[PDB]
């Protein structure tokens, strides 16, 4: 049910010890990394018009 | 324009509406201590902005 | 009962005029005005006011002239003119509180109702807000001092409704918006510190006088609130905090990949238009 990820939760085996955490800023990592993927085809298109433009 | 015509006006301002006009307004557009909502915002980056800077993005 | 006053510039203007209409006598004493507003709503509006013949005595201070038939004449032509605002109280531009404003505000207390104080300076040489509200109510002391005239500070704030803000602004030309951005910002973030060093600073060396050689108690069981909070931050440690300035310095590496990728993205046009305007410019130009 922690492999299904349908609640925040861990097991343990040596110890036994139950730890339970959450990531609340999810919305930030996502629009960053479409904004890092999407500009590197902005940069590398730029260099495709000086690359032709100049040689 | 017919027996109908008008005249220039102009305006005069002393050092005294200068200075208490003046600062009058910029304290009517600044805080009573001038430190007290500073932190608002300054907190409010982490609380209120984050939605601003995400909807940005 | 009263949280927060409204009062517009137009009064402290009028205060410019009672400067102007001087004539170069010499006296510039405490002219006191008969300050009007909207005192229906919890929320106090002062629109305009007027003035009245004022006069004390160089050595006496508890001399003091008014006048009934000029304010009962003033105020039924001007209630006539309007009848949406009325008397509320009455200010005095002297920066100095004296013991003879409890005689002139009980006046404007018997036949009026309770009145609103404010203290101004004669001259805009201080940089804190010109207008204090001071509300004359009986306050019970814990000390066991007979009830006498209190003035709480109410605090107060300078706004126009419709057109003085548009009369102001095209009187001064000077003056900027809020214009959210570097400027104001910054201005903003150099000059505080001199705007609650003047005032601070202004204040404990009169403070710290006023603790060893000051008598005649000015209510010192306000002081204990006074240190204690001052000790209500009792040099922290930062240890808790340290997340907080990851959050905050994480936020602030978020503005450092706008900053650089959306400059990168600016860059486009410049950095093409730069080389294909001017090859073709100079390879047409002759």
């Amino acid at each position: 049910m922690i492999l299904d990820k349908k609640f925040h939760g861990i097991l343990d085996q040596g110890e036994g010890v139950l730890i339970i955490f959450d990531e609340p800023p999810v919305d930030k990592t996502y629009e960053a990394a479409l904004e890092t993927i999407q500009n590197m085809s902005k940069v590398v298109d730029s260099l495709y018009n000086k690359a032709k433009k100049l040689t | 324009n017919r027996h109908y015509y008008s005249i220039t006006i102009n305006y005069r301002k002393n050092e005294l509406e200068q200075k208490m006009l003046l600062n009058l307004h910029k304290k009517s557009w600044m805080e009573g201590l001038t430190l007290q909502d500073y932190s608002e915002h300054c907190k409010h980056n982490e609380s209120v902005v984050k939605e601003m800077l995400e909807l940005a993005k | 009962a009263v949280q927060k006053v409204v009062v517009h510039p137009l009064v402290l203007l009028s205060v410019v005029d009672h400067f102007n209409r001087i004539g170069k006598v010499g006296n510039q004493k405490r002219v006191v005005g008969v300050l009007l507003g909207s005192w229906q709503k919890k929320v106090l509006d002062v629109s305009n006011s007027f003035a009245v013949p004022f006069d004390e005595d160089d050595k006496d201070d508890s001399v003091w002239f008014l006048d009934h038939d000029y304010l009962e004449n003033m105020y039924g032509m001007f209630k006539k003119v309007n009848a949406r605002e009325r008397i509320v109280g009455w200010y005095h531009t002297g920066p100095k509180l004296h013991k003879n404003d409890i005689a002139i505000n009980e006046l404007m207390k018997r036949y009026c109702p309770n009145s609103v104080l404010v203290i101004i300076d004669v001259k805009p040489k201080d940089l804190g807000l010109p207008t204090e509200a001071y509300i004359s109510v009986e306050e019970v002391h814990d000390d066991g001092t007979p009830t006498s005239k209190t003035f709480e500070h109410v605090t107060s704030e300078i706004g126009a409704e419709e057109a003085e803000e548009v009369g102001v602004e095209h009187l001064l030309r000077d003056i900027k918006d809020t214009t959210v951005g570097t400027l104001s910002q910054r201005i903003t973030n150099q000059v505080h510190g001199l705007k609650g060093l003047n005032s601070k600073l202004l204040d404990i060396r009169s403070y710290l006088e006023k603790v060893a050689t000051g008598k005649l108690p000015i209510n010192h069981q306000i002081i204990y609130q006074l240190q204690d909070v001052f000790n209500l931050l009792p040099d922290v440690s930062l240890q808790e905090f340290v997340k907080a300035f990851y959050l905050k310095t994480n936020d602030q590496m978020v503005v450092v990949y706008l900053a650089s990728l959306i400059r990168s993205v600016v860059a486009l046009h410049n950095l093409i238009n730069n080389k294909i305007a001017n090859r073709d410019a100079e390879k047409k130009e002759g």
